[PDB]
């Protein structure tokens, strides 16, 4: 329940958060919503000197369309996210992905950049981000670069983010209009992260799938993305053969953890089973 | 230590604050407001709700200094000045909606957002919107009438 | 004046609303004493070790701390060990050894919580490793480790001369003989081994203290999150050497106890001593993850558990054996003479011959418990042996097993029916309470519904399967009578106190404690339907050893049962002596006078009366001569019998065989606990009680893995269902009045639970039977759902 | 210690005994407890 | 004005009266009363007054009245408590109460004085093994109306 | 607000307080220490003494802003650490000195200082010696046995009977 001590600071900018990282070092972490930071500080598994609040970088806050893409803001709130109803009209994947997340109280706090870089396998955004096909946008003290999301992730709590650098926006590509989404997600009771979860776009065209691209949650040390899943579906009907193959394909790719949700051989097939699932819903809407 | 200030049901508070104290102890131990209550370790019982800048927020899951220039409201402050019972708080009696008691500040904090974002909400609408506040005694089928019968009063004032 | 009486059978709105709608309980963290410091526990971090060395001088050396105990500490007072409710004795701080993972090793007292964390962290204790025990079964084999060095010698067999070293107790109670013979000869021998998981009370507060030694005066002030305050009080006096009188324990409000609050616990023990060392006083909160593994499991019960009947389903005889896990050190809460509890109510509703029983206790290296969580002293157990061996028979006789109940069932003129494992049931309208249950669920329909839905499985139309649970249930609470039911001694009675003041109001205390279940209400109730006084005239208080009457405490449903019954029988005792001032006024013998809602009238001429208010003022003001001044009563309430509430409890669950994912559509409980002092209390009781069983059934556990780690122990596994996932509840009742009680009451609070848990199990377990899946374990989770269906070739 | 009845009855400190006052241990260090000495939150004078 | 003593399991008491001292001594003076009358050592009672919700009504302290009246009822609340006690012994030593003789703190068996009980084991009797005819416990009441003044 | 500092009962002690602090309250109502009582507006009745410097001093009569850097002991300072009460302490219990108890701690703590001043005093001395304490319930008897039994315990020896 209780922390260790740690120095509290709040820059008021993204370039004095990024200096201040830097200068403080390995020591310092940044705190965003703090709902999955402070629950680990309060078990001691993280024991940060410093903590760098974002509260006041107004700039970390948002939801635009740039281009061919949404971008967010990395402190953009998971209830902001769901209030959203330009979102929803451009990317109604991430209320339904958002609603399955946490309670209300934490959707009032956790942010979709550190559900992002949080780097635990369990958070909902990170196979959602890797099914759309985001890229991260992070800025340190050697200045700007980005990141897909789908090369952000290596293990648990391990990410392709340096030292010294913010997560300050997700871009997002704009799915067609019309396309098809669901993330379907198995859990054992609300706030629970997924026994799996699967994450799914796809478009449609003359009753053959034009596109389809799958992520996959908790089923691994890392957020996956399932290439090869994905791929088989295009062309098909979106019928029996053709989600078998790619169920098989994403199974093939998990190694889930064997924990208080069932054993590994459970969660490969509840990711299977997800991903069914979510591709009927998505074919449905497409 | 921190030097914060905010506002805690329409009072102004100043104090100094070591940064790793958190909320719920701020609220508790120094200012003496033990109407919340911690019922883990974890974040996931929210019986430490408090309305924090028209959020509901997990105070167990907060430090005091990111409440710096919050306006925080606790169970205290839900009795009108005169000291009649919100629409919530006479719901939870009437309906039965509490037994030990030790949920319900969270449960009428988090409540009291709830009926906020969705004042006319349904069954499914509640449960969900509830979602984060354990309560251990009640089986939640009284909480559910008492936030409704909370609605009701609160749409028949205007 | 008839909308103000609010008493018996009143749904009267809870007076404790009021406080807790505002913030205004008072519960133990809540309490702030001058100069008082926090303490909390260096815990193991191993399950079975030898403790070579404690280091606490880091610790001693930060500052704002202000000792650090270790059992060396302890042991000069004779506090390293204390006694359990069961007769055995639990380390205090861990001396040579510890036994259970998050055992207590050392107590820091610190200014506050963040200091005590943080010097906890730095107390170093280095351990040598012993083999860990967990698995019951194995506990009496030769090699089991010893693990109990403090009481036993090594003992590694049955037939030495003192019992296997990890044997706690083997306890049996019926005729073997009978027993045996008739499952000789039995056309039908149905048995399955049923375990009760693990699992844990879990109050949304947890367990804690304030202890205040006041060195000036000699006395102890005891606050805490006490379901026995009186009893915690003679312990420590037994202890500590202070005598009672100068021990002043204090339950204030309580978030809930669910049994978790019984007994005594290593925090209360030391916070007492630290506090008489200090002088000041010392405060002991645990946190969440310390609460669900070192304090008061529930459950653990390995039951092998057999019916003898002939093809036609008459139900012949039951053969009992159980392997009960206890854990490090026998803490189970039970009356002294019941090590087992009441484990020998198993035969449940049912007219059977003979029936034969047999408990081991064991020790393992987890923490300590058994009884808690709406047991009723292992009733949950007992009951859940046989509603789910009473499936299992059906199964085997290809019955409907709500036509094998039927067939068995005590009748309602067998009552007081001795039942064969020794218990005198007071009374039960079994057939009636089925009737109506099955009636209103639509039972005979849900079978065709489910055989139906069952062929469409088989024709790959449908991957839901349906099952139908039934628990028909018989509680045994309001421990009890003073022969067999005794808490270390103390005899299991309880009290009430009712004084009523010079203008009629009254201030009323028993012996037991709420934690959550309306007795400040509901206790009020039954007093102004003796008196005709209203109930908001009447305060009700419990907690305060120095103030109310010493009871036995509310645990075991026993508080309406016992206190309850000594309320009216109190409140008697006032209406007598009102009769006798009444008559004095009015100048009529006693006998000419009749009671009539709230005064006495003189038969014949109801125009003359006095009021009870009138009488409470003469008894002050004129006190008739021959009569002492005042108008108050006590009563000590031994009862000739517990109380025996029954229930009949139907799910519907539906079950998607992919996932393993269960969806309970239906829920019916009928309850029949006498008479109801209060319908919306109860209703609210039965709510809870029901979660509690979802919860349990469907998900809760407590584990240990083969290295002695607790898994599971913390709200991000515990299954602690959210309004999301509770199901909505149909309740409904029969009255069947307890003959002997005072006011016709029975408990009430566990039955839910009791007769829950085997509800759902039934229902889950019915669902698979069509498919041959034999018992299923608890809990029934979707992992494990899953696991019966692949294990089933469903999934291909 | 098998005592005697007078020593039994000494030992009472009962009637007619110059029994020392219980109420002296607080009194004479001030931790008797009078009005004045009792504060309680948000008190007024 | 009125008593109420209570003994614990393990002997001690709380007793309470509707009087209130304002020096007089009442916190010493009433157990010396209650420790003749039971056996049971001043020091091992507790005596509290003034608190309207736990002590019985009483008209309080003037008058030199505490003695006549709380005093009184002391004393008569203890005695009920002894006879109380008395019918315990009786069970436990299995004679009739008549063939019980009272010796300070015990009551002995008249003529076999090794057969005896304490007071102290009486009260643990009372809460461990209640003779089936008594409630459980060790206490009383009394409010004394008196029948007279007293003219020192 | 004046800064004071000083040692009560041996420890060291900061307060802020209003010059128009009377000592009696600084103690009672900021530092808690409740022993020392109030009988009265005029100086006369001494239950507010305290041990201030070496000297009996009725706080009443004081602001708390003149003891700033005093050294004071008050009767929650009388008692050992290990509990034992004080020959004075245990005097007035033995001797049966106090009833209400409302003018012990200050009977006590000027009766500190007159031991001091006289280790052996005369029964003239005593009560000459504690003139400026008024008590109401005992007759003052008891209280001169208390100290005369406190002096022999100090001494190792009596004096006067
Ligand atoms: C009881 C409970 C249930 C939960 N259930 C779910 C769930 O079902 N699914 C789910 O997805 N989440 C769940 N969460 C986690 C929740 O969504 C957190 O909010 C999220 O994981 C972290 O986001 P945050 O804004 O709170 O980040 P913080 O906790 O503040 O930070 C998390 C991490 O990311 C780092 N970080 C944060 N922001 C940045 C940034 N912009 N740049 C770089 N590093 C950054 C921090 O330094 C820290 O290392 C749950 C949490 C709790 C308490
Ligand atoms: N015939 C009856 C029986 C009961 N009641 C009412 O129902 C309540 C529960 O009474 P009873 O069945 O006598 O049970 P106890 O009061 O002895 O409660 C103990 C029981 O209470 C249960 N319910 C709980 N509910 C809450 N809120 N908190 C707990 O800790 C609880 N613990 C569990 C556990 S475990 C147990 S053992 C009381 O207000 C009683 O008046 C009634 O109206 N009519
Ligand atoms: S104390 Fe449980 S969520 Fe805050
Ligand atoms: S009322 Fe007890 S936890 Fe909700
Ligand atoms: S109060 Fe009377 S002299 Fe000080
Ligand atoms: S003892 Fe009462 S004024 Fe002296």
């Amino acid at each position: 329940m209780i922390p260790g001590s740690f120095d509290y600071h709040r820059p008021k900018s993204i370039a004095d958060a990024v200096a201040l990282l830097t200068k403080l070092g390995e020591d310092a972490r940044p705190l965003a919503g703090g709902h999955s930071l402070i629950p680990i500080m309060k078990t001691r598994l993280a024991t940060p000197e410093h903590l760098v609040d974002l509260r006041d970088i107004g700039d970390l806050v948002g939801i635009r369309e740039e281009g061919t893409d949404v971008v967010i803001g990395a402190m953009t709130t998971q209830h902001a996210l769901i209030g959203s109803d330009f979102l929803a009209a451009k990317l109604p994947i991430i209320r339904e992905t958002s609603l399955l997340i946490a309670d209300p109280q934490i959707r009032y706090m956790g942010t979709i950049g550190g559900n992002a870089a949080n780097g635990d396998p369990g958070n909902d955004m990170p196979a959602l981000m890797q099914c759309l096909g985001a890229a991260y946008e992070l800025t340190g003290p050697e200045g700007a670069r980005i990141v897909a999301a789908r090369d952000y992730y290596q293990g648990a709590y391990f990410t392709a983010i340096e030292p010294g650098e913010l997560l300050t926006a997700i871009r997002i590509p704009v799915p067609p209009t019309g396309h098809g989404y669901a993330y379907e997600k198995l859990k054992r009771k609300i706030g629970d992260y997924a026994t799996a979860a699967a994450a799914v776009v796809l478009t449609m065209s003359g009753g053959k799938c034009v596109t389809a691209s799958i992520g996959l949650t908790n089923v691994a040390n890392t957020p996956l993305w399932a290439e090869e899943a994905g791929k088989v579906l295009v062309g098909t009907a979106l019928d029996k053969p053709a989600l078998d193959k790619a169920v098989a394909l994403a199974e093939a790719i998990t190694a889930p953890a064997s924990d208080g949700r069932g054993p590994a051989e459970y969660r490969t097939k509840m990711a299977g089973v997800m991903l069914r699932r979510a591709v009927e819903r998505a074919k449905a809407r497409a | 230590k921190a030097h914060i200030e905010l506002t805690i049901n329409g009072h102004p508070v100043e104090a100094l604050v070591e940064p790793r104290t958190l909320l719920i102890h701020f609220i508790r131990e120094q200012q003496n407001l033990t109407g919340a209550h911690i019922g883990c370790d974890t974040s996931h019982c929210g019986a430490c709700t408090v309305d924090l800048d028209g959020m509901s927020v997990k105070s167990c899951t907060m430090f005091a200094v990111q409440a710096n220039g919050a306006s925080i409201t606790t169970i205290e402050g839900m009795a009108a000045p005169d000291g009649t019972l919100s629409a919530l708080q006479e719901g939870f009696r009437m309906m039965h909606g509490l037994q030990c008691g030790y949920c319900t500040p969270g449960m009428i904090m988090r409540s009291h957002r709830l009926l906020q974002e969705n004042p006319s909400p349904t069954e499914a609408e509640i449960r969900f919107g509830i979602g984060g506040n354990l309560c251990r005694c009640t089986g939640y089928q009284n909480i559910v009438k008492a936030i409704q019968y909370a609605a009701a009063k609160i749409n028949g004032v205007p | 004046r008839a909308e103000k009486l609010q008493g018996m059978g009143c749904k009267r709105k809870r007076v404790e609303d009021i406080r807790f709608t505002q913030g205004k309980g008072n519960y133990v963290d809540d309490v702030k004493l001058p100069g008082m410091l926090f303490g909390d526990f260096v815990r193991s971090s191993h399950a079975h070790a030898r403790i070579k060395s404690i280091d606490t001088s880091k610790a001693k050396a930060l500052p704002g701390v202000f000792a650090v105990l270790t059992a060396a500490d302890l042991k000069p007072l004779n506090l390293h060990y204390m006694p359990t409710l069961a007769g055995d004795v639990q380390a205090v701080l861990a001396d040579e050894k510890v036994l259970f993972q998050n055992q207590e090793v050392a107590f820091v007292v610190a200014k506050d919580r963040y200091v005590a964390a943080d010097a906890i962290e730095l107390v170093e204790v280095d351990y040598e490793p012993l083999p860990v025990l967990v698995d019951p079964f194995k506990a009496m084999e030769p090699d089991a480790p010893l693990l109990r060095e403090d009481i036993k010698d090594k003992m590694t067999g049955a037939h030495g001369a003192r019992k296997h070293h990890n044997h706690i107790f083997r306890w049996e109670i019926g005729d073997k003989e009978g027993t045996d013979a008739t499952f000789a000869k039995a056309e039908v021998v149905s048995k399955d081994m049923f375990t009760y998981h693990r699992v844990h009370p879990s109050p949304l507060e947890t367990c804690q203290c304030v202890a205040s030694m006041d060195k000036i005066k000699g006395e102890l002030t005891l606050w805490g999150t006490f379901q026995a305050p009186h009893v915690i009080r003679t312990v420590v006096s037994l202890i500590s050497g202070l005598p009672e009188h100068k021990i002043h324990v204090i339950a204030p409000d309580i978030g809930g106890g669910f049994g978790n609050k019984v007994g005594a616990y290593s925090g209360y023990v030391c916070a007492v001593v630290a506090s008489i060392v200090l002088g000041v006083p010392v405060k002991w909160v645990e946190d969440r993850m310390e609460n669900l593994s070192t304090t008061s499991f529930a459950r653990d019960y390995h039951m092998t558990t057999e019916l003898a009947a002939t093809k036609d389903g008459k139900i012949l005889a039951m053969r009992c054996h159980v392997l009960a896990d206890h854990g490090a050190f026998d803490a189970c809460a039970d009356p002294s003479k019941w090590p087992a509890g009441f484990m020998n109510i198993c035969t449940g509703s049912y007219d059977m011959p003979v029936a034969h029983l047999a408990v081991d206790g064991v020790y393992t290296n987890k923490a300590s418990g058994g009884v808690a969580y709406r047991c009723s002293f292992r009733v949950t157990e007992a009951v859940y042996a046989i509603e789910r061996a009473i499936e299992t028979l059906a199964q085997r006789l290809e019955m409907d097993s709500a036509d094998l109940r039927i067939k068995n069932f005590i009748q309602p003129e067998q009552f007081p029916y001795m039942a064969p494992l020794g218990w005198e049931y007071d009374s039960g309208n079994y057939p009636l309470a089925m009737k109506k249950a099955m009636d209103t669920v639509g039972y005979h329909q849900l079978r065709a519904e489910q055989k139906a839905k069952q062929e469409a499985f088989k024709r790959g139309e449908t991957r839901e399967i349906m099952g139908i649970g039934i628990s028909f249930f018989t509680e045994i609470v309001g421990a009890g009578p003073s022969k067999n039911c005794d808490i270390l001694g103390v005899s299991m009675f309880d009290s009430a106190e009712i004084r009523i003041h010079p203008t009629g109001s009254v201030i009323a205390r028993m012996g037991t404690k709420s934690q959550g279940q309306g007795h400040e209400t509901t206790y009020a109730q039954i007093i102004a339907t003796e008196l005709g006084i209203p109930a908001d005239d009447i305060m009700i208080e419990e907690g305060n050893t120095d103030t109310a009457p010493y009871g036995l405490g509310t645990y075991g449903s026993r508080s309406t049962p016992t206190a309850g019954a000594a309320t009216a029988v109190a409140a008697r005792k006032i209406k007598a002596k009102a009769q006798m001032i009444a008559a004095h006024m009015l100048e009529v013998h006693e006998g000419d006078l009749e009671w009539d809602v709230d005064r006495f009238r003189v038969k014949g001429l109801p125009e003359k009366f006095k009021t009870m208010k009138e009488l409470a003022w003469a008894s002050y003001n004129s006190p008739p001569p021959n009569l002492e001044p005042g108008l108050e009563a006590v009563n000590y309430y031994d009862p000739p019998n517990m109380t025996y509430p029954f229930g009949a409890y139907f799910c519907i669950m539906d079950i998607d065989v992919d996932t393993g994912v269960a969806k309970t559509r239906r829920f019916y409980a009928l309850d029949d606990c006498g008479t109801r002092i209060n319908p919306m209390i109860i209703e609210g009781q039965v709510h809870g009680g029901l979660t509690e069983a979802f919860a349990v059934a469907m998900g809760q556990e407590i584990r240990y893995d083969e290295q002695g780690n607790v898994l599971g122990a913390s709200f991000m596994d515990f299954f602690l269902p959210t309004a999301v996932e509770t199901p909505k509840w149909e309740t409904d009742y029969t009255v069947t009045p307890s003959p002997h009680h005072p006011i016709g009451a029975k408990g009430v609070g566990e039955s839910p639970h009791v007769g829950g848990v085997p509800c759902f199990s039934n229902a889950v377990n019915d669902a698979y039977a069509f498919l041959n899946a034999g018992h299923i374990q608890m809990p029934h989770d979707a992992w494990r759902l899953w696991k019966v269906g692949e294990q089933l070739g469903l999934h291909v | 210690v098998e005592p005697t009845s007078a020593e039994r009855a000494e030992k009472l400190q009962g009637m007619g005994c110059k029994r020392k006052r219980v109420e002296d241990i607080r009194f004479t260090q001030g931790k008797g407890n009078y009005v004045d000495d009792v504060k309680l939150p948000g008190m007024l004078f």
